[PDB]
């Protein structure tokens, strides 16, 4: 069958992955042990157990140590959980050059072994961050290696974007740019969120006064599930990972989707509400409900995909789409009139006990490429320039095999990308 | 004599085809165990046309199920009538098609096609007298479009003296279902024009309209839409499988409906089409049925027939009725709406009659129109394609599989020529 | 009349032979106690062909079990039908054969052979009219290859006017089972060409292919493979042991299949071959069976028949069927695929018929092909042998037992001559 | 029956033997007393007891004293357990010349007596060390004597190789070379491991943090068991000791197999794992899983034998072999295309309580001759040269009957061997 592989790299990615795995377990009916198209994410043992078709990497042991003592522990087979000695230290040049070129081989071998189980290896999933040390260089390296090995196979990146206003790290701007330099010419598709948007969503739609990482991660997990379920489950108008590549990559370089998931509704607000298909669609297209700091009015949607779940009717969806098209505010690109893919699954999303969300009969995941996102890129570039002008926090990077011209080249690439976006918009 | 080989390729094609078989099995008194439990000798007389008999009064569709991924066919198998199919007639891969004609036609489809052809050959060899081949596809995907086109080409090379007919689900310009839809459709049609004798053109928009207006269906299921198509399909070949006053061969229908080699794209329709509630206000006359059939709301292609003229129309009536009455009524229709009937052809219509109603109706009818109006559909697709091509959008996915700009240009030229021909015989 | 003496030599030969006896015992209604419990007088009429009767209605295979080590025969004894054999018919040594033709033919086998010959003589003397000898071996070991060859030579010297046939399990070039395999095979064949009238050439690769594709067997057991061989073997001699419309003697088959003295290496096949599940989609016609028989997937030698031509083909059908129908069908086959049938022989096939099916089938058939294509098998072995000989690899094990380079060269010359002959009559 | 004799010489060998005997007892169902093809390793008494067909020699009494007070004590019959007065003192010249020529006669007589029980004496097993004083010269002497006596009989050596990096003794290099000088022209087959590799395996695959002798010995015992079980137990495709000689000795001088046993899996790692046949095969062919410091990529495998155990299917094994062949990295010799022997036993390996390994349904022992091992030989030679240049630690050897030219001759022989290997590679 059509079957998949999961990779979670850097602390953030690992954390996300935990939640994702929990969600998967809840959905297909798997315990903490492994007891009971389910085989896209779970290979069977001799008996009883099922093994997540997964890989977990971090150079910080403390992250994966946590995993190894949690409830979700003996679900995983210790072949997968790899650890380093000294961490990436928020430094691309340690993640790619120094400590990267050491343990990557092991991981590659593991991946190969896992593949040798897949008859129909569809592709991969990579979870990281444009912002971690591990996740910026190591990830890139891994991608490169995968390209060298397979090439034809499907590759995805779930990329936690730098939030324009809110800082976390001091050298988030360099790292991200470096990642862009290297990942851009390998990974055919990248699905992106930022934390700020998620926080906003939690505040407004869910009425949650305390923004924290667990609930946020759960949201992302839901999106992931929605993306997958086409492979994992039945439904009229189904979807493949390769279909996303075909559908959401007009030019080979431009491949940076945004995401969004509706409904994002609490226990109370589910009542005092019908939740129709059209309504849900409208919610998905709302400026505020996007999962990144990007006004979709400040550009044009090139290519859009919408993955409806549970009790849904095609005609209704079509009507909703027509309505959306009719709206003059939500602009589309002149040259692509057919900018929609419809995905419908008879499986409805199931939410994890002790979490944010309530039951919803129908939901959507919306994945869109736009000229509007370019603003974020521009902002990032500006940030990079501002701190590269001083050349501050550069003595970390130079020591682990770097050059001054690399940065310039990266900037040039970014500029080119921006230009391309502008052209597309025109 | 006159036995037909059935092929379903791609997801759409496969799911429609399942329903088609279900319908026909019911019609011929064949239960899901492959046993006959009917009440009439007429039911078995020509069962050979679709079925082969095995030991123990088992009947088996002469059907081939083709797909480049397993999920769809697995679902088919799991379904009610799925176990009637001979297991060796499932031919399928595991590598996905990415809504990509190139994958279906050039690469992944090319790997599977020979195995399909061998099964086709066996079925042909098992025929007392092969009439032709019936295919079910979509136009806008990768499998039905690319693989389907491929398969047809090879079969016409091998059986160039036989009938080749397709039921092809086409794009609806107001509600596109995929982003590369125009590419897939244009590439397919480029080869269907050359290598099929008739193609029945269904667009889901029209079906939805039918469902809403006449059937009073607030919530159409794909199953119900497939039923509508299935009914048309059954109707088309009724006179091969049953007696009649005036009978229709498939070849004879082609001869009556095709004034020029290229113009073989039909709009199918059906009657009666009403709700469970708006039937008691009606009686079932030949006049009534004809009125229904020529109602725009009962068309299954995306056109207003009044935006053009009918070159030729075939009506196939089922049930006991006066030939005199039928002919007279059609003459009246011709007289009163003479402007919509091209003046080159005296007796603009053909009538066929089957002395046998479909279960639970006294009378039914199925309509086949060949209208200059359908040029508009072709225009819309050509325009959609053209804009994207102007910007070479999405093109790398196809060029990477060896396809060239010149081929695309050729396709467009073909499309334009088609529309010009329609204009000429307006 | 026409009684046959059975010999099993080496491990392969012995284990296959056990199953053969099991099959035939079942066929003739003989239970593991040597008692008859059948329902037809036809079952006993010609039981003499394989069995001798003793006091108390005990029946005993005229079978000889030969081995240079005890283990295999001990296992046979322990087995279910093992106790049917007369204990004095086990002839065995204790010193191992080391996959060494020299040990089997020159040294350890030479020590045991006279004792075997005495038992052979007794069986011959107990025959009303000896027809011939049936041997089971491998080609690639030491016992079946060296000892087996030896035994055949001695028997032909003593019974030069009788039929000598072997079922010989041969190497499969893609998956070699021993390191000295080419040496053992070439040395054996060098003597089989001269001292046998027919050799049925089975390669395990082909059997595995059969098991996987048609029987749907994920996990073939050697037992199941042996069953397949056993069925062929039984089929070959059915017309010696039963009535028929048109009957086949062993000698007559040889006469029909051997245009030149050396060319007596046959590819056996069988029909029907399907799963428990893919049978209800089929009916059992002579046409169907013939189609199966001429399917490459139902061949038990490692060739594509289309890489050559059939010089002669013998089909033996079991069950009640129209001679007219059979002949006509075979004529059609000849007509449609005339290029694969050498033009020297009008009526390229022989048909034989037995008016008696094997238990639980209505109809069955067994196929014997003599094809120029089988030269490829000989080529592969010759090449494999040749390379090793070029470096005198492994040679000390054989030279130490007195064998000489000249003999090896002679063997190679023989092989090459064989292939040249096939080329000549391509 | 086919029956065997066991000899354990030097401390190391004796230790190994203990473990082996324990394993055997556990397998066939024998107690510490002797209470209950089992006769290859256990001759029966008048009643109750069974006597290990064994011999135990060491010039250190303390080793065999230990045996004489352990739980495994009254299993052995004190005829077998021989002891000296003063030990070999890590000096070939005491083991061969001085104290060797004294008690060897007794041992020979014992061996003769034991043989006079064997009807079918297949051969011997010798356990020693290229590194002990006893095991280097005494072993050689014994081998010579055996050759003089029997010659034709099968002889094996389990030889603990000097680990390239890790030293144990000071004159490990001389001893080994001396052994090579004398054993090489007698023992037809030698199966070799080193400790370093075993330690590595324990660390990686079993997660064992403490490398110790008992567990290591158990591993070796398992291998031994696997090698034997073909004689000791049933199975399709069986094996003889002589077969190994035939199969793994291309030229009479080159006869130094490596070994390996998979799976090498702990209690946890058995779960989170399926353990397929192909997987196991792959594991066996892994660079790290070899039981000696020798990269199999740095040369070519000449001749390979694989001894599968327990629940195994031949077809699967064949497939695995095909896959291995397909892999371009794992090189084979040009002139030997058929470089595999397949051994399959229905008995699955049984592991000793309070030990390293867990239950595994299927396992393999892989025995291979390569051009790559030559590097180890070269290293050893270099070591010998380095310390022979000074002529240090020579005053031990000269005193007990030695000559200077002997060493030179040995070196020459080694060089010749290396040259031969190179030629083979070419
Ligand atoms: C009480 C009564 O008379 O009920 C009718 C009925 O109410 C109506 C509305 C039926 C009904 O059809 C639908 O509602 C419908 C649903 C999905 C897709 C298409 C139609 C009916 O369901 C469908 C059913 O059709 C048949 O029985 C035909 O043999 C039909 N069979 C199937 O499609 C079929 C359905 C399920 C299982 C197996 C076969 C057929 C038509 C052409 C060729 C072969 C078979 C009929 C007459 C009726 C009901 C039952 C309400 C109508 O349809 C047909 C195909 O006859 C819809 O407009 C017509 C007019 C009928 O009067
Ligand atoms: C319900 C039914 O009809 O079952 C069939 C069946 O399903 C099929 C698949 C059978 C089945 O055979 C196998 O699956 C098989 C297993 C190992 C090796 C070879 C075959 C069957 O097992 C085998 C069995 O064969 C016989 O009974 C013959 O007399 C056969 N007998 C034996 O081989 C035999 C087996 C066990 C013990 C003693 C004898 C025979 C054939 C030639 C000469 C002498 C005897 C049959 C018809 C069937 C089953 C039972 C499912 C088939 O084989 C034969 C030999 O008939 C496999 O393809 C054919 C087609 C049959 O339809
Ligand atoms: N959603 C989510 N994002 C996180 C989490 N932890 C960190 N991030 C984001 O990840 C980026 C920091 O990268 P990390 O993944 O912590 O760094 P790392 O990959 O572990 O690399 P090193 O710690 O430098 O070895 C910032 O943009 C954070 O907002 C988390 O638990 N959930
Ligand atoms: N596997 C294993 N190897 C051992 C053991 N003891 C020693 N060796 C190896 O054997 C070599 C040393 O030889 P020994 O067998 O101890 O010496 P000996 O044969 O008793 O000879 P003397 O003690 O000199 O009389 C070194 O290569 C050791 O690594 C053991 O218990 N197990
Ligand atoms: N009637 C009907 N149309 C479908 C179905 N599934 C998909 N379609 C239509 O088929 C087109 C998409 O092609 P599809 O067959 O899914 O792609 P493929 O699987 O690569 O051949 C779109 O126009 C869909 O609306 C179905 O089950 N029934
Ligand atoms: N069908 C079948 N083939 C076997 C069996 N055992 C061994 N073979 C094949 O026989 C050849 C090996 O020769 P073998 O008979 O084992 O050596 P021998 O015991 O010295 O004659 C290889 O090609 C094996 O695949 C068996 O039980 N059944
Ligand atoms: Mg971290
Ligand atoms: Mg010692």
């Amino acid at each position: 069958m059509r079957e998949c592989i999961s990779i979670h790299v850097g602390q953030a990615g690992v954390q996300i992955g935990n939640a994702c795995w929990e969600l998967y377990c809840l959905e297909h009916g798997i315990q903490p042990d492994g007891q009971m198209s389910f085989n896209t994410f779970f290979s069977e043992t001799g008996a009883g157990k099922h093994v997540p078709r997964a890989v977990f990497v971090d150079l910080e042991p403390t992250v994966i140590d946590e995993v190894r003592t949690g409830t979700y522990r003996q679900l995983f087979h210790p072949e997968q959980l790899i650890t380093g000695k000294e961490d990436a230290a928020n430094n691309y040049a340690r993640g790619h050059y120094t400590i990267g070129k050491e343990i990557i081989d092991l991981v590659l071998d593991r991946i190969r072994k896992l593949a040798d189980q897949c008859t129909g290896l569809q592709g991969f999933l990579v979870f990281h961050s444009f912002g971690g040390g591990t996740g910026s260089g190591f990830t890139s390296l891994l991608m490169e290696r995968l390209s060298v090995d397979y090439g034809k196979k499907s590759k995805l990146e779930f990329s936690i974007y730098p939030a324009p206003q809110v800082s976390t790290a001091v050298v988030e701007p360099y790292n991200s740019i470096l990642t862009t330099h290297t990942t851009l010419e390998h990974s055919d598709c990248a699905f992106m969120v930022d934390n700020e948007a998620i926080y906003d969503i939690c505040r407004r739609n869910l009425d949650i006064e305390r923004p924290t990482y667990t609930n946020l991660n759960r949201l992302i997990s839901q999106i992931v599930s929605s993306i997958t379920a086409s492979l994992r489950f039945d439904g009229a108008l189904n979807v493949d990972l390769t279909e996303f590549q075909t559908n959401l990559v007009p030019y080979p370089r431009i491949h940076f989707p945004l995401a969004t998931y509706a409904p994002v509704i609490s226990a109370e607000k589910a009542y005092h509400e019908q939740l129709s298909v059209a309504e849900i669609t409208n919610a998905c297209f709302e400026p505020a409900n996007q999962m990144v700091k990007c006004d979709p009015r400040h550009g044009k949607y090139m290519a859009c995909c919408l993955l409806y779940r549970g009790d849904v009717v095609p005609k209704d969806v079509n009507a909703a789409i027509a309505t959306i098209k009719t709206k003059r505010t939500i602009q589309f690109v002149d040259w692509c009139p057919t900018g929609f893919k419809v995905g419908i699954n008879y499986q409805p999303p199931t939410v994890v006990p002790g979490g944010d969300l309530a039951k919803v009969q129908r939901a959507v995941c919306m994945l869109s490429n736009t000229t509007a996102i370019a603003e974020a890129w521009a902002r990032l570039d500006h940030k990079f320039d501002l701190m590269y002008a001083k050349r501050a926090f550069v003595h970390w990077y130079v020591g682990e095999g770097m050059e001054e011209g690399e940065f310039s080249e990266a900037r040039e690439d970014m500029a080119a990308l921006e230009k391309d976006y502008e052209e597309v918009g025109v | 004599m006159r036995e037909i080989v059935h092929i379903q390729a791609g997801q759409c094609g496969n799911q429609i085809g399942a329903k088609f078989w279900e319908v026909i099995s019911d019609e011929h008194g064949i239960d899901p165990t492959g046993s006959y439990h009917g009440d009439s000798d007429l039911q078995l007389e020509r069962i050979n046309v679709y079925y082969n008999e095995a030991a123990g009064n088992k009947y088996v569709p002469r059907a081939i199920l083709v797909d480049l991924e397993p999920g769809t066919m697995d679902s088919v198998r799991s379904g009610p009538f799925g176990q009637i199919f001979r297991p060796d007639n499932f031919v399928f891969g595991q590598s996905g098609a990415g809504n990509n004609w190139a994958k279906g036609h050039y690469t992944e489809g090319a790997e599977l096609v020979d195995s399909v052809l061998d099964v086709v050959r066996k079925e042909s060899e098992s025929c007392d007298c092969l009439q032709g081949f019936q295919l079910t596809h979509s136009l806008g995907g990768g499998t039905g479009s690319g693989m389907g086109t491929l398969l047809i080409s090879k079969i016409r090379e091998e059986y160039p003296d036989r009938i080749m007919n397709t039921f092809s689900v086409v794009p609806s310009p107001k509600v596109s279902d995929t982003v590369v839809e125009p590419y897939n459709a244009t590439l397919s049609v480029h080869q269907l024009v050359e290598n099929t004798d008739e193609t029945y053109c269904i667009d889901n928009e029209a079906l939805y309209d039918i469902c809403f207006r006449t059937l009073k269906l607030t919530t159409p299921t794909y199953g119900d839409l497939n039923h509508l198509v299935s009914a048309t399909m059954s109707g088309v070949t009724t006179c091969l499988r049953f007696p009649g006053q005036l009978n229709a061969d498939l070849r004879k229908l082609a001869v009556n409906m095709v004034p020029f080699p290229r113009l073989h794209f039909f709009m199918p329709g059906f009657a009666p089409l009403t709700s469970r509630g708006s039937q008691q206000y009606r009686a079932l006359t030949v006049p009534e049925l004809t009125q229904q059939m020529f109602d725009a709301k009962n068309m299954m292609a995306a056109c207003d027939p009044r935006h053009g003229r009918y070159l030729t129309v075939a009506a196939v009536f089922r049930g006991r009725m006066s030939m005199k009455e039928v002919d007279e009524q059609m003459l009246n229709v011709q007289n009163k709406n003479s402007s919509y009937f091209v003046e080159w052809i005296p007796n603009n219509v053909k009538t066929a009659v089957c002395d046998i109603p479909p279960r639970g109706l006294k009378m039914s009818a199925t309509f086949i129109g060949n209208s200059t109006a359908i040029q508009e559909l072709f225009k819309r697709i050509s325009e959609q394609f053209t804009a994207m091509f102007r910007r070479k959008a999405f093109l790398h996915w196809y060029t990477g599989e060896g396809m060239d700009e010149m081929e695309f240009t050729e396709a467009e030229s073909n499309m334009n020529d088609l529309v010009s021909e329609y204009q000429q015989y307006q």
